[PDB]
């Protein structure tokens, strides 16, 4: 689930409803089976880009059918996209001097902390001071 | 803040006006804190051989001491004298720290 | 993936490399002065590249900097003292940040004019200032006291527009009714 | 099983219309680290954000839902709450047509319209989940007043299919 | 029947579809859940081969 927020998921199940019950409301009054299970049957099938036994015949119908595939075509190849991101996407002193995640310390009266403490090198200046404040 | 309602060395304040009273303090002098005319730390022009800024304010006789964040170079060292150092730095860099928008899709 | 794959300039030599982004020093000062007489590959790197430059990289105040790269928008990578630069990085309006290590390790002292008579117990004062904790009080006060997956927001228009769709036709349904009821 | 359709419809009704209206009011929408004015563990809601911990515990600020149309409109539109609250109006008026259909059976698109008010509000919950989500957009996890939300959003949806049944099999049955 | 399930469900990992659908509550818990293990697998299936490529 991790290339989609928990919050799209949330979402993707609540439109999932919505569009549901707005077929099945549309269906029944209109003059021309998308009950309740039947709607929910074609809007989960359609989301899953599995197709169905029945397709909408109102113009109503029609209109919600077609922006619930809208959307399930946008949201799928989201997925996959992002999904193919992750997979496609310290190693140095530099490294440990710009972060601050991970803590780095010396040997007390040793030669390492003499070297850092009287260094004039940029990167060893920017170690010594977090090391000295360190707590 | 509301500088106006001082006037002289009180009318300024920061790291190095308080390190100028203690040096004062011990040294037992009195001083004016005179602000650099050209608002340069200092530096030999290499065409003239001047010396601008607060080095310059030092070597030709201006000013007697110089209590800003001056740093210690050996060009400096070789026309003033400086003190043990009071301040570590090094060189760094400062660099600058996007709504996806309605129908980015 | 361009996206992710993007990184920061994280060290120096990130900044030699790129060129889209200028990166300039304070006119006048020991920055300045300490890149001109570099002779490490990568300083001497940078200096043929400010030296000819053009506009000036150069700025003419560490406020003038400061400008340049909060109105930059990201396209200007300011080099000054670590103080400075950590001092300004703790107050408002904090977009500006402290990237990487130091580039070298240096510090500030008290001039006097050569052959003055204030060198010997200026130096003493400094070392008895030092001794004391006095520069270290005053360091605490006037620095440290001043002080992906996609989310709703990259797809919300579909959002919009599916519900807008399910209100379309919930009223093009009663528009029919009315129509075919009469 | 019509009498336990409108049991179901009325019970539901309310508990939608409760759910929606106590999570509009209450402030555990979002749990996050801002300030009531250092920043603390903070919880916020759609009007007011407040300290969950410390000396101003507490003590709570109106949100500065203010500090690009697309941005001005999704900042105004969270700012009134303009979505929650016409959702909260449209659970009132299905409820009240709920209520009036046995004080007038005479009339049959009564329970009708109730259901068309319920999933009218269903919609107008989801575009309010949204707009609130986007907006903070712009660490954390949800409180309990935003699952009321959500919880009122099934319920109404819930309610509008069974108020519709109801209306199919009056005319149904009637009709044949 | 048993050859009918055998290919109702290889349609539905090769998303082609197929010739007839579930009609019970269990027959499309069925279908549903491997409605959506086909997306995933599939997906990823695809969006792993980008990377390697
Ligand atoms: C097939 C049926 C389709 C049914 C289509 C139905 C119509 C869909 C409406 C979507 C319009 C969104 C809009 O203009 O957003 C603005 C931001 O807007 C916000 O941030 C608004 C937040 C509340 C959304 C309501 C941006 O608008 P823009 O600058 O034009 O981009
Ligand atoms: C794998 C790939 C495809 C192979 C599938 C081909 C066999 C199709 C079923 C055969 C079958 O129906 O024979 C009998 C049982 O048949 C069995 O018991 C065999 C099925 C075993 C289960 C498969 C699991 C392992 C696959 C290894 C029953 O006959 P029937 O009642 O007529 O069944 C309907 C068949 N009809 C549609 C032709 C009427
Ligand atoms: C016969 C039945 C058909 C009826 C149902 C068909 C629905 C399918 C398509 C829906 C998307 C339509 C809306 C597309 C979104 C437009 C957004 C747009 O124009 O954005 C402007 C842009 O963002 C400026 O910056
Ligand atoms: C009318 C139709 C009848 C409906 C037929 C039913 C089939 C529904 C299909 C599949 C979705 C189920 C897969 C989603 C499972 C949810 C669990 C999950 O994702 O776990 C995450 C976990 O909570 C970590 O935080
Ligand atoms: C027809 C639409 C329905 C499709 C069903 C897809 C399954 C949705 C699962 C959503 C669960 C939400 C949990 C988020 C995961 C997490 O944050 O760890």
């Amino acid at each position: 689930l991790d290339p989609l927020a928990y919050e799209i998921w949330m979402c993707i199940v609540f439109a999932y409803i919505g569009v549901s019950v707005v077929l099945f409301l549309v269906s029944r009054f209109s003059p021309y089976e998308f009950g309740i299970f039947n709607s929910l049957w074609f809007s989960l099938g359609a989301f899953m880009q599995q197709g169905c036994d029945i397709s909408p015949r109102s113009l109503s119908g029609r209109i919600v059918g077609g922006v619930w595939w809208f959307f399930t075509l946008i949201i799928i190849s989201s997925y996959t996209a992002n999904l193919a991101a992750f997979l496609t996407v310290i190693e140095s002193a530099e490294d440990l001097a710009k972060q601050t995640e991970i803590a780095y310390g010396t040997l007390e009266a040793g030669s390492t902390k003499e070297f850092f403490r009287r260094s004039k090198i940029a990167v060893f200046e920017k170690m010594w001071t977090y090391m000295k404040s360190a707590e | 803040k509301n500088a106006n309602q001082f006037e002289g060395n009180d009318r300024y304040e920061g790291y190095c006006v308080e390190l100028a009273a203690e040096i004062a303090k011990h040294v037992g002098y009195s001083y004016r804190l005179e602000i650099v005319s050209d608002g340069k730390y200092g530096a030999r022009d290499p065409d003239t051989k001047a010396w601008n800024g607060m080095v310059g304010e030092l070597v030709y006789g201006r000013a007697d001491v110089a209590v800003a964040p001056l740093t210690i170079t050996l060009v400096r060292e070789e026309v003033i004298d400086f003190s043990k150092p009071f301040m570590s730095l090094g060189i760094s860099i400062m660099i600058k720290k996007s709504k996806p928008g309605v129908f980015s899709f | 993936t361009v996206e992710r794959m993007v990184s920061p300039i994280e060290s120096a030599e990130d900044l030699a490399k790129q060129t889209e982004i200028a990166y300039g020093t304070l006119e006048a000062g020991s920055t300045k002065e300490f890149f001109r007489r570099s002779k490490i590959a990568v300083f001497e790197k940078m200096w043929t590249y400010m030296k000819s430059a053009e506009p000036s990289v150069f700025v003419r105040t560490t406020e003038e900097g400061m400008i340049r790269v909060r109105k930059s928008k990201g396209k200007y990578a300011y080099l000054l003292e670590s103080t400075m630069n950590e001092y300004i990085e703790q107050r408002k309006p904090c977009d500006t940040m402290k990237v990487g290590g130091n580039l070298d390790s240096k510090g500030y002292g008290i001039a006097t004019p050569k052959g003055s008579a204030l060198r010997g117990p200026v130096n003493l004062a400094v070392l008895k200032l030092s001794e004391q904790g006095v520069l270290d009080k005053l360091k605490s006060k006037w620095w440290y006291d001043k002080g992906s997956a996609l989310s709703l927001s990259n797809v919300a228009g579909v959002f919009y527009i599916l519900i807008g769709g399910l209100g379309l036709a919930m009223l093009v349904a009663l528009i029919e009714f009315c129509y075919k009821s009469r | 099983d019509r009498g336990i359709q409108m049991l179901i419809t009325t019970v539901g009704a309310f508990a939608a219309f409760s759910l929606m209206t106590i999570a509009v009011g209450t402030d555990y929408w979002l749990y996050s680290r801002g300030v009531c004015r250092e920043e603390v563990m903070t919880h916020s809601g759609l009007w007011r954000t407040c300290c969950l911990e410390g000396a101003f515990r507490g003590v709570c600020k109106k949100i500065d839902h203010f500090p690009d149309t697309a941005e001005y409109l999704l900042r105004a539109v969270r700012a009134s709450s303009v979505f929650p609250i016409l959702s909260v109006t449209l659970l009132f008026f299905g409820g009240l047509c709920v209520a009036a259909s046995e004080f007038h059976r005479s009339r049959h698109s009564v329970i009708l319209s109730a259901g068309i008010f319920f999933v009218s509000a269903g919609l107008s919950n989801i575009i309010g989940i949204i707009v609130y989500i986007s907006a903070n957009a712009g660490s954390y996890s949800y409180g309990w007043s935003f699952y009321f939300g959500a919880f009122s959003f099934i319920i109404a949806e819930i309610v509008g299919v069974v108020a519709v049944h109801i209306y199919i099999e009056k005319h149904q049955q009637l009709r044949a």
